[PDB]
């Protein structure tokens, strides 16, 4: 049970390429779902397990459930992927895929040289030794660690994030009523 | 200070100390006679867990190798506490935390075994249970009558012993 | 006292009926005023450059900083009277110039995460402030909802944002990854020899810039200037402009740059000579904010350019908010009105306008020629002091390339002159009905400010010798 | 950093290559933000601190919030064209 | 190895037994007899999720608070008033608009009978 | 009065889950090896129980109380090496 | 800020070293800054490990060209059923 | 919260002493790996001279 | 190995057939309100009807419309099952028994109740009717609307505890119960809880064949016990009855198998009386109530119970203010 991280990225790639071809609309939307539990499950592996429940609240439970809602009464065309349509965009695709790709794996490196700037991103191999000190004395888990955060030395970004909650409620409404 | 997560394998090592540093004999308490006599350990070892801190404070990031002396002197004076608690107060010191095993070890619900423990602790080894911070006008935890959170069952050696005590007049 | 103004006001509007929106923003251009008026002088605050930092290092405040909220105030309080108050009492002007129930919400939201972003010293108060000004520029250009065009550029505009934040994004905890911060007070000029922070500092500026509209992407910027309504894109194109680019000003992160040299180039070159064959007023005026916007992008390679940016944005930003009230005032003598959201489209449109307010050509020629830079006018000053920081600091081709196009750039400027000085065979003798003289006292004191505001350069060169230096 | 790496550069390329609709578009860009999530976090735990767990709790809030006044954005497009093209806006 | 995670794989094999045994066990026989544009909505079908989601990112963010409430002892309590209070300002604008209402479009005809 | 038939599936239903209830119990205090479970772990905790199967020797929670430790107490002690996290 | 603040509250991992840093650069203005790079390179391989991941290679270079591989007291590994065992 | 700190410097001890046995331990075993071949494995590669536990170890 | 594979078919059994019979119980004591008796028919005494129903059911034939996905309307039964399931490990029936014992327990069991939505919203995907849409998006509005006030009473009842495990708050709770002090929030809680269930008081939608079918059934009680178990820990006392100290110092001596068997005997059965009552209550509230209109449902959450939630949300941390009395982790 080594290759757990390798897998989950594996399978991530798999199913953007799910994602950004298929058929029917939302065959391609469950296919993101998918992405977010794949997602949550990377987030429980390296140790973020509080992360990836909240990623099922928030991302699955509300904002896949307002794109669903959004898909099912309303009309949207859809041309499927045709090869006629789409490797005229081929050649570009496959220059700007290794380039970004390798662009950023580059900014994690400090070189003046630029493919030990690469390859420093590969340099992965050694294990992080994990040692015990026992100077914590509390249950101060993550989530109290960024309600402390959150509420005194970021509370002005707590409170400015409620002027953006309030935009969310005020700017929706403002668009869709036609008051009177 | 992180937790290992994502398939940790672990691994010791074959070595000795070298002969720089002489011999400690450690502690073999587990996490109930720990949490038992923790008190105690704290009341005994103040000025020495103390001087151990202080010096891990004073010589910044060397740490380890510069503040062993000290922590020599700690695991030492607590052992001794825990052998001095042993041969006055065996039977009661097991009947405290084999109470403190079930209950999640939790101090709140083994009442009835430290009052007995903190007496034959105060009277033979003569040391005090105390909670530092706390003002006057304030109330300690373990002395108050009727507290709102008692356990779920009361051990049964020990409330069998604590009535024992009320009608010897030991308590 | 935006936030009071925001609480106040979203538990007023919805209690208001529509009939009295407009008397709203009427209440709210006063309150901009009095808060002018009745609280500048925290100016007292900032001697010889005293810089605070509040909120625990998470906002600088400056008297940069303060001299830019000045300026965004000043501006909200003319483009709140161009809502609040009427043209003339027409049928007509009442169907045509009309707010919204909640314009002046999302108008002072905007102005919000607007002064957010000056007065930012973190990335994450700097990344909340730039989303909830996107946010309300999505929504402020969606708010006319019954028009195609307004439709589709705020389609157009929430794509092509939501990339470039999440560029921003991406560079933000790019830097959190080779360091464990967020300030760029971090930095402290050693660290920048020993670490590559080249192609961070610069994705994070490019992504930053790629908004205002700088070249090899600005044609999306254009469409949403041409789609959006008349007093929409007055508001919309000047501040995230002002806002985004006194971040990058007072953060200096691209200092003597290839890649913003580069664009500055493409820049003052693609905006002089893509506006020249243009007959749509709008794009006309668009390619004026795109070099403009490159002159600015020069002054990012600089170090110390806080005379050379203040002067020319509160110059550019008269003159852009002059020449759109002429051609608000120009709708009147028109033979065509089509498009209820944007009446006058084509330059063409305004040809015999000598002949019909003759005084509205010497507002819009004096405008003209200060957006030249014609050396009675302020417009002069402003690309003097640029040129004065560009030679002092090493960028000779720069200099040059940005004389070509402030030469090739006169042109389109000069095209509305030629249209609106000529012969037209139905002049107006006697009309009944005034304009607002509420708001065209605004518009004589844009001008008199552009003329007259030579006069005080050696003032205001003092006053900044004190509280800068 | 390998993950959110190549969630973001292929959810990047999904978005720009998309022909087909306009929703691909959307959930794209949520890939987007989820890779950019993925190799925050991936920092926060390596570097010991919250304060990229910070940044990642905020930008969640930001990208719900992006995807009401989007998708409201959107549902005021069709309600003057009660279709939505292909091709795309 | 824990008993967490023989549930997460058992539950769907009680699912995919069940369906495997009447797809296994029953009848198809079908026809063409027994198998068998677009229509507009009102604003606050689509208004009542779309608004959904400002509040449920409140919600979610009362959950940082409610597990460090002892620590931001009488400071973080005063944060959190202002927070909640800034929400409900947007709430009172929501419900003094009368956003989420559908409302019917026939009247009795209020208006009277004049005559000549 | 009160129908017996209309109780009895909540009688059932009552019994089954009072009897996983407690065939439950029995189970975890099986395991623990005669005592009740932890149903709250902190961080400290979880050390304090690592740290105890190392020193009670194999046992769970066997809470050896000796004066001083064994011999191979000292050598016995673990560090956790985790994978690149790629 | 939430400047060296760590997953539980505490101080983070690589504190010590940028607190280093900072009393370096708090008693030193600009024109003698190039005496606190020593401080500056303990902070960034603190944070990145690059210099033991170089050095740690260079020493299994060495180790994989060995047919005696290793004569030393070596390291276990156990399985976690098995840490206290023995 | 007492009964913990009271216990921390008995534990602290502990693991300070299983740190340094390890870590010269591990510092004499690639001593003894490279021999011969001129390396400095005493060397730390931190540039301040403060003591610190080895990381990043190849995996068995 | 042998010990957590015999505990989870044990848990399984138990919860399985209990799903099964609530709704033999839901046919008889509907039968007694309205005078008649319920099913005697097919056990000694009318039990194993669930049985019955189930045996015919899995005989029946399933019919895939010409206007569907096939693949989506058999396998959102199965994921509308496999979540109105997977619920059921965090439950306590007892100080530490669970199925698995994870410190987030609420977060868990508040993130499970949000994926329950799906299988409405994409089964009206299925067979795609512009009525089979539109009923479905009513549905989804309405599950969405009061699994809000959901999540916000599980917040408000935490801000007693401050911590997300869930016999944490249960061993919190033996001082009293949550329902006491906040008894307007059982009130609220009963009725957000029969809203996400859509019962029959508060159902618009009501008003396939075989696996897509049962497996729907299924999911629908093990919802209603679910809501009724996460009612049972947060706001009554989970698995608390009295002190039961007393009475063993009476009975036993010492600590054996037979006194932890009684032990938990004792604690799932205080568990499991407060859920029977609930489901009955259930039932009782399904016979007595006409439905509802969609405008009187959403005037009905957003309009009248949210702003009397906000004010609570304002009124609790207050109080526990003007008392020094904030929980500590
Ligand atoms: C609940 C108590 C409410 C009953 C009211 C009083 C009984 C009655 O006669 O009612 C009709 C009464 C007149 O009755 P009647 O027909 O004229 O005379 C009937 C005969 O007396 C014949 O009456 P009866 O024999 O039916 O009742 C006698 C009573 C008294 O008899 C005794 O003296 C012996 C008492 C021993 C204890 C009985 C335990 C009963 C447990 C019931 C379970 C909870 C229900 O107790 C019993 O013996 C009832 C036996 C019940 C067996 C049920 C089988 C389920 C087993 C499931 C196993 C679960 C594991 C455990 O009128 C009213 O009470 C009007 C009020 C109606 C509303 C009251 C609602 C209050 C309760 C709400 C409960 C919510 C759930
Ligand atoms: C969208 C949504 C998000 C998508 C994400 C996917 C992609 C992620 C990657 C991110 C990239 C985002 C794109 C960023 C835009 C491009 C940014 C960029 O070129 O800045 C360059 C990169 O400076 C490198 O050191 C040069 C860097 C070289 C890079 C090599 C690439 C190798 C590819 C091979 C195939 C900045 O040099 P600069 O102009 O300051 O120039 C320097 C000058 O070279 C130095 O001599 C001086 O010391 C200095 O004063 C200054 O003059
Ligand atoms: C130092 C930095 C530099 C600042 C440069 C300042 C720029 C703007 C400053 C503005 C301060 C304005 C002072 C002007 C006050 C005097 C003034 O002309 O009255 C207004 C314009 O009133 C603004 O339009 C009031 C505009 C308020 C804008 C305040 C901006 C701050 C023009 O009335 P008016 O006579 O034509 O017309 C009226 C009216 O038409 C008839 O109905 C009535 O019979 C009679 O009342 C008649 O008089
Ligand atoms: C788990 C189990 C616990 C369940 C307990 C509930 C027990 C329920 C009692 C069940 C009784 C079985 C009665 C079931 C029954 O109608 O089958 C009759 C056959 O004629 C028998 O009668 C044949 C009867 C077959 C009986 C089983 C044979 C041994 C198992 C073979 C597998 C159905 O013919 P059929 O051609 O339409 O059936 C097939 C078939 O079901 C589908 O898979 C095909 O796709 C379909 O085309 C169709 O052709
Ligand atoms: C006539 O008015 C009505 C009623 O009477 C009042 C109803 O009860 C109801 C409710 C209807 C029912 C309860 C019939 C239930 C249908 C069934 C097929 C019962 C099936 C039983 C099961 C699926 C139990 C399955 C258990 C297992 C597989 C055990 C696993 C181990 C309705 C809808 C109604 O309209
Ligand atoms: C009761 C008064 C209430 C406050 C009124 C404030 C309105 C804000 C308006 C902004 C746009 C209008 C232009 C006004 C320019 C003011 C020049 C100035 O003074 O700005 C200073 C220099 O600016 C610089 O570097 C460069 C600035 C470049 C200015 C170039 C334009 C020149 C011509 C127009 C300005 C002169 C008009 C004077 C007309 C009598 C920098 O900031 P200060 O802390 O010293 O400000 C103090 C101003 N107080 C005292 C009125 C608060
Ligand atoms: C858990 C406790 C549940 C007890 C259920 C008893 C019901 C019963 O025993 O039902 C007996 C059944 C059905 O008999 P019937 O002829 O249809 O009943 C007619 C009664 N009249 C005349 C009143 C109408 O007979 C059997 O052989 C079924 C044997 C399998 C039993 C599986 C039990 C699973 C649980």
């Amino acid at each position: 049970t080594y290759y757990f991280i390798e897998i989950t990225i594996f399978l991530a790639i798999l199913c953007t390429i799910f994602i950004i071809s298929a058929k029917n609309p939302m065959v391609s939307i469950l296919y993101m779902i998918a992405l977010f539990v794949i997602a949550a499950m990377y987030l429980y592996l390296i140790g973020l397990g509080i992360f990836s429940l909240l990623y099922i609240m928030i991302y699955i439970g509300a904002i896949a459930v307002l794109f669903l809602f959004i898909i099912t009464l309303l009309d949207i065309n859809s041309t499927e992927l045709s090869v006629k349509s789409n490797i005229r965009d081929l050649p570009l695709v496959l220059i700007s895929l290794i380039v970004l790709t390798i662009s950023g794996l580059m900014i994690y490196s400090n070189d003046s040289i630029l493919i030990n700037k690469l390859l420093e991103a590969f340099g992965n191999d050694y294990n992080t030794i994990i040692t015990q000190d026992w100077f914590n004395i509390e249950n101060t888990t993550l989530l109290t660690t960024i309600g402390n955060v959150l509420l005194t030395n970021n509370a002005f970004i707590l409170l400015v994030l409620a002027i953006v909650l309030l935009l969310g409620i005020i700017g929706p409404i403002s668009i869709t009523m036609k008051h009177k | 200070p992180r937790e290992a997560a994502a398939h940790w394998v672990p691994f010791e090592d074959k070595a000795n100390m070298p002969d720089n540093v002489p011999d400690v004999v450690e502690v073999g308490a587990t996490s109930a006679p720990l949490l038992s006599a923790s008190y105690f350990i704290g009341a005994k070892c103040k000025p020495y867990n103390d001087d151990f801190m202080l010096c891990r404070e004073e010589s910044q990031g060397s740490g380890a190798i510069d503040c062993l002396k000290e922590g020599r002197r700690v695991t030492r004076c607590a052992v001794s506490v825990i052998e001095d608690i042993n041969k006055s107060c065996l039977d009661e010191f097991r009947l405290h935390w084999q109470c403190l095993e079930q209950n999640n070890h939790q101090l709140s619900g083994c009442r009835k075994a430290e009052a007995l423990l903190n007496k034959c602790v105060f009277t033979k080894l003569n040391l005090e249970k105390k909670i530092p911070g706390l003002r006057p006008d304030e109330e300690p935890v373990f002395l108050k009558k009727d507290p709102w959170i008692k356990p779920a069952v009361d051990d049964f050696k020990s409330v069998r012993a604590y009535a024992e005590a009320k009608k010897n007049g030991t308590l | 006292m935006l936030i009071l103004a925001i609480i106040s006001l979203i538990t007023f509007v919805s209690m208001s009926k529509l009939s009295d929106n407009r008397a709203i923003i009427r209440l709210i251009n006063i309150y901009l005023i009095l808060v002018l008026v009745l609280d500048s002088f925290l100016y007292l605050l900032f001697l010889n450059n005293q810089t605070y930092t509040v909120m625990g290092e998470l906002l600088i405040f400056n008297s940069f900083t303060f001299y830019i909220d000045m300026l965004i105030y000043f501006i909200m309080i003319v483009i709140s009277s161009l809502y609040g108050y009427n043209l003339y009492n027409n049928n007509l002007y009442k169907t045509l110039f009309e707010p919204k129930k909640e314009l002046i919400i999302l108008f002072l939201i905007n102005i919000l995460g607007a002064l957010l972003i000056v007065h930012s010293n973190d990335f994450i108060t700097l990344f909340v402030a730039i989303e909830l000004q996107s946010y309300s520029i999505y929504l402020i250009t969606a708010i006319y909802n019954s028009s195609y065009k307004a439709s589709k550029a705020s389609m157009l505009y929430f794509f092509m944002g939501g990339i470039l934040s999440i560029l921003i994004a991406y560079s933000i905890n790019t830097y959190y990854s080779v360091l464990n911060s967020y300030t760029l007070h971090s930095l402290d000029s050693l660290i920048i020899n020993t670490l590559d922070l080249n192609l961070i500092l610069i994705a994070l500026s490019l992504g930053l810039l790629f908004k205002i509209g700088i070249a090899p992407l600005h044609k999306w910027l254009i469409s949403i200037y041409e789609n959006t309504p008349i007093l929409i894109t007055i508001y919309i194109s000047l501040i995230p402009k002002i806002s985004i680019l006194s971040y990058l000003v007072l953060s200096n992160i691209s200092i003597n740059s290839l890649v913003i040299s580069i664009l500055a180039i493409l820049t003052l070159l693609v905006g002089s000579v893509g506006g020249l064959l243009q007959i749509k007023i709008k794009r006309l005026l668009a390619f004026s904010g795109l070099t403009n916007a490159g002159y600015m992008m020069l002054l990012l390679l600089l170090n110390n350019n806080e005379f050379s940016y203040l002067y020319y944005i509160t110059q550019y930003s008269i003159s852009h908010l002059a020449i759109f009230m002429i051609i608000i005032f120009s709708i009147y003598y028109i033979n065509y009105i089509n498009n209820q959201y944007n009446p006058i489209i084509y330059v063409n449109q305004l040809k015999g306008l000598i002949h019909d307010n003759a005084y509205l050509v010497l507002s819009m020629a004096i405008v003209v020629f200060s957006f030249i830079g014609i050396p009675p006018l302020l417009g002069f000053f402003g690309k003097l002091n640029i040129l004065m920081s560009i030679l002092n600091n090493g960028y000779y081709f720069i200099s040059i390339v940005l004389i070509v196009a402030s030469l090739i750039s006169a042109l389109y400027y000069l095209y509305l002159l030629n249209v609106s000085i000529q012969d037209k065979n139905n002049i107006l003798i006697n009309s009944n009905e005034t304009v607002s003289s509420v708001l065209s006292y605004i518009l004589s004191s844009l001008i008199i400010l552009i003329t007259f505001g030579f006069i005080y350069n050696s003032l205001i060169i003092d006053i900044f010798n004190v509280y800068f230096n | 950093m390998f993950i959110g790496t190549i969630i973001l550069v292929l959810s990047f390329l999904g978005f720009v290559f998309n022909r087909r609709n306009i929703i691909l578009a959307f959930i794209c860009l949520e890939t987007m933000l989820l890779g950019i999530n993925l190799i925050l976090l991936r920092n926060s735990v390596l570097f010991d601190d919250i304060s990229g767990s910070l940044f990642a709790i905020v930008i969640i809030i930001l990208a719900g919030v992006e995807s009401a006044i989007g998708l409201s954005l959107l549902v005021s497009y069709y309600r003057l064209r009660g279709v939505i093209n292909s091709y795309g806006i | 190895m824990n008993t967490f995670i023989i549930f997460i794989i058992l539950i769907p094999i009680v699912g995919f037994a069940l369906l495997a045994v009447n797809i296994l066990l029953a009848v198809y026989k079908p026809y063409n007899e027994k198998l068998g544009t677009r229509l507009a909505f009102n604003a606050a079908f689509i208004l009542v999720a779309i608004l959904f989601l400002p509040f449920d990112l409140e919600i979610s963010t009362l959950l940082p608070y409610v597990m460090s409430i002892y620590l931001v002892s009488n400071y973080g309590f005063t944060i959190v008033l202002l927070f909640l209070l800034i929400l409900i300002i947007g709430f009172v604008y929501e419900i003094n608009t009368n956003a989420l209402k559908i409302n019917k479009h026939n009247k009795p005809n209020t208006d009277s009978l004049i005559y000549k | 009065a009160i129908p017996f038939e209309a109780l009895l599936p909540y009688g059932i239903i009552f019994g089954l889950l009072t009897a996983g209830g407690g065939a439950m119990q029995v189970l975890h205090v099986y395991r623990n090896g005669g005592v009740r479970d932890r149903f709250a772990i902190d961080q400290w905790d979880s050390q304090m129980m690592e740290r105890d199967l190392r020193l009670n020797g194999g046992q769970g929670r066997k809470q050896v109380d000796q004066a001083t430790a064994p011999e191979a107490f000292k050598h016995n002690h673990v560090w956790k090496s985790e994978r690149p996290l790629i | 800020t939430a400047a060296g603040i760590s997953l539980t509250g505490g101080r983070n991992r690589c504190f010590s070293e940028w607190q280093s840093f900072m009393h370096c650069t708090a008693k030193t203005d600009a024109k003698s800054r190039a005496q606190c790079l020593p401080n500056f390179e303990d902070y960034m391989e603190c944070l990145h490990h690059t210099k033991e991941k170089a050095r740690l290679r260079e020493i299994e270079s060495v180790l994989k060209q060995k047919k005696e591989g290793l004569e030393a007291p070596p390291v276990k590994v156990i399985p976690v059923k098995a840490i206290g065992l023995v | 919260l007492w009964a913990r700190i009271y216990l921390m410097p008995l534990l602290q001890a502990e693991e300070d002493r299983q740190t340094v046995r390890r870590s010269i331990a591990q510092l004499e075993r690639e001593k003894e790996i490279m021999k011969g071949t001129g390396f400095d494995v005493d060397k730390s590669v931190y540039n301040d001279g403060k003591f610190h536990a080895p990381a990043l170890m190849i995996p068995p | 190995m042998i010990i957590n594979i015999v505990e989870i078919l044990i848990f399984l059994v138990c919860v399985l057939f209990s799903v099964a019979y609530l709704t033999v119980a839901e046919r008889k004591t509907l039968a007694y309100m309205q005078r008649r008796l319920g099913p005697n028919f097919v056990g000694y005494y009318g039990l194993l009807q669930a049985f019955a129903d189930a045996v015919k059911l899995l005989l029946k034939e399933i019919v895939l419309p010409k206007e569907s996905n096939y693949i989506i309307l058999v396998i959102s039964p199965l994921i509308t099952l496999i979540t109105a399931l997977i619920g059921w490990v965090v439950i306590p029936l007892g100080p530490g028994i669970t199925l698995g014992e994870l410190n987030l327990g609420i977060l868990f069991s508040l993130a499970i109740g949000s994926l329950g939505v799906f299988g409405s919203l994409l089964s009206g995907w299925s067979s795609n009717s512009k009525y089979s849409l539109l009923g479905s998006i009513r549905s989804t509005a309405q599950l969405i609307s009061y699994e809000l006030i959901l999540t916000s009473i599980f917040i408000i009842i935490i801000m007693f505890v401050s911590s997300l495990n869930i016999t944490t708050i249960i061993e919190t709770q033996r001082v009293v119960w949550y329902c006491i002090p906040l008894l307007p929030l059982l009130l609220i809680f009963f009725i957000a809880s029969v809203a996400e269930t859509a019962r029959p008081p508060f159902d618009l939608t009501e008003s396939y064949s075989g696996s897509p079918f049962v497996f729907f059934f299924l999911a629908e009680y093990s919802n209603i016990i679910l809501i009724s178990a996460f009612n049972g820990y947060l706001l009554l006392g989970g698995y608390l009855s009295f002190n039961y100290s007393y009475l063993f110092n009476i009975l036993f001596n010492d600590y054996s198998y037979v006194s932890f068997l009684f032990e938990g005997l004792i604690n799932s059965s205080a568990y499991a009386i407060k859920l029977v009552f609930l489901m009955f209550s259930f039932i009782w509230v399904r016979a007595a109530f006409p439905r509802f209109t969609y405008d009187n449902l959403i005037n009905f959450c957003w309009i009248i119970l949210l702003p009397l939630l906000f004010g609570i949300f304002l009124i609790i941390p207050s109080t526990l203010y003007i008392f020094d009395s904030f929980p500590t982790l």
